């Protein structure tokens, strides 16, 4: 039962990927030295 | 070769460093292959109690 | 062992050279070998073999 | 098996192709010492449109001279064979081409080669190689449909017969894929069988084998099973004894040194970035890790405060409050932060409750599925 009655209107990534993957952040060697040198001091 | 005290010596320095770098099960067979060569020959007293 | 009550004897000898492989392959079969594991030089360890 | 194609090439094509390492000169070095060696001149050519490199008119005339006139050779040496020789001999004169068209990088035409050339062969081991070669190609290369029709024809392959070196293998490159496609268990489970009797040196030495083993099997496999097939290995064990960053690593999640975990964490996350296998998931191994290791810090508490975990991380309060309420924002940790007293209270689901959900979640499918039915079947 087709519903044409409503118009049926790179990435080729074959592994499934979360929300947290897409956040932008520094790599974490440079989160974990920069933590490590303020509390360093 | 046919000096099989030297084998038994050298199976034996083998089945030391394997358990140096805990690889038990190879380090068990290799002690395991020194003293059945060692159940072949004269084993003196000091290759004996190496082995033991 | 009258030829009317048993007819046909066959014998039955210790497998050969070939036998022996043919037999170290069928109950190998299920076994896991590893390349160069020559079942020819271990048949011919076997001279007289029960089978 | 053989080393073509040399995955040592992929690695430093995408090291190359890295932004920071496009610059770098030793990896420079080594490609352009592996090509000219090995003569791949449509490589040559490829990697130099790709990565904007000045073509070297004479080394790359030399190099298309060298592959025409072995071409023709080997083209000779076929029609003799078709001419002279049994099925055989042609059989393999048209394995040599494939192997020379694969020692060049010419993708398309060693594909064309392989695929004529298990068409013309009909011994199972020969089958099974080609298959192997086609597979190499494909992780040379990252093309993913070759990889898993290539993978699924190997096992079809070893189903109907195949002796236990090309299991082993097949086992090994299953890995290695898994750990491409990001299914890190599959990685786990074929790394950790196949280590007892690593034979394929084809794809890496046994030292980066067995990173690759602890790295994946910390990402899947909880602590018993670590504890039992990595922890205790012999030959992990054995080979961690020579890597030493490696064996700290491991070591930090189960002797639950947190600093060192931490430290060897992000070593580790350096490593993988410019791994040409690892890259891709390098993020989300580093994100699963930290949480597998807050969850394993949590498991014997109930209510922490910030600073003392703060304190074991070797890294400050804000920094561990801020990913704590991430993480748990995520639903991934079991865990309620309190920020005024500075205490996390670990919310773990008793048996019952979570019983309960579980039969809750399953037997809403059930029923959403029997709905289904009887809708479709009354009528």
């Amino acid at each position: 039962d087709e519903f044409e009655e409503f118009p049926a209107e790179e990435d080729a990534h074959v592994w499934e990927d979360n929300w947290d993957d897409d956040n932008v952040e520094d790599d974490f060697s440079n989160q974990l030295r920069a933590e490590l040198e303020k509390h360093g001091y | 070769m046919d000096d099989k005290a030297l084998l038994v010596e050298v199976q034996l320095l083998e089945s030391k460093t394997y358990h140096a770098l805990s690889n038990l099960p190879k380090a068990r067979a290799a002690l395991t292959s020194a003293r059945t060569t060692a159940n072949a020959i004269y084993c003196p007293p000091k290759l004996q109690a190496t082995l033991d | 062992l009258r030829p009317g009550r048993i007819d046909r004897k066959i014998e039955f000898p210790p497998p050969n050279e070939e036998a022996r492989l043919d037999i170290l392959k069928i109950h190998s079969r299920k076994m896991n070998l590893t390349r160069g594991i020559n079942l020819r030089k271990i048949a011919e360890l076997m001279p007289g073999a029960s089978g | 098996l053989p080393k073509n194609p040399d995955l040592r090439i992929a690695q430093l094509r995408f090291l190359l192709s890295l932004p920071e390492h496009r610059g770098d000169a030793a990896v420079r070095d080594e490609l352009m010492a592996a090509v000219r060696d090995n003569n791949m001149a449509p490589y040559y050519e490829a990697l130099c449109k790709s990565l904007d490199w000045q073509i070297d008119v004479d080394l790359l005339n030399k190099m298309k001279k060298a592959n025409e006139d072995e071409l023709k050779r080997l083209d000779e040496e076929l029609e003799d064979a078709e001419k002279n020789l049994g099925e055989s001999e042609i059989r393999d004169a048209m394995m040599a081409k494939a192997e020379y068209l694969c020692r060049i990088g010419d993708k398309e035409g060693a594909l064309t080669a392989f695929r004529k050339t298990y068409d013309k062969t009909v011994a199972l081991g020969h089958r099974l190689d080609i298959v192997f070669y086609l597979l190499r190609i494909g992780l040379f290369y990252m093309d993913n449909d070759l990889i898993t029709r290539n993978t699924e024809k190997a096992k079809s392959l070893i189903e109907e017969g195949g002796d236990w070196d090309r299991r082993n293998r097949l086992k090994v490159y299953q890995g290695l894929y898994c750990v491409a496609i990001r299914d890190f268990k599959q990685a786990a489970e074929l790394f950790l069988d196949t280590v007892s009797t690593f034979t394929s040196y084809e794809l890496m030495d046994y030292k980066t084998f067995v990173t690759y083993t602890v790295y994946v099997s910390m990402i899947a496999l909880e602590r018993p099973d670590l504890r039992e097939k990595v922890i205790k290995g012999a030959e992990i064990l054995e080979v961690l004894h020579s890597l030493p960053a490696v064996r700290q690593y491991l070591f930090s999640l189960y002797e639950c040194r947190y600093s060192v975990f931490f430290q060897s964490l992000a070593v580790v996350e350096q490593e993988m970035k410019k791994d040409w296998l690892f890259a891709p998931h390098y993020r989300y191994y580093v994100r699963e890790m930290r949480i597998h290791a807050y969850s394993q810090l949590l498991e014997s508490y109930r209510s922490l405060t910030l600073g003392y975990m703060a304190e074991a991380f070797g890294v400050g309060v804000e920094f561990i409050d801020q990913e704590l309420s991430r993480f748990i924002a995520a639903g991934r940790l079991h865990c309620k932060i309190d920020k005024v007293n500075e205490i996390v209270e670990t919310n773990r689901p008793d048996s019952k409750n979570w019983q309960y959900q579980e039969t809750i979640k399953k037997g809403d499918l059930l029923l959403n599925r029997v709905q289904k039915l009887s809708r479709v079947i009354n009528m």
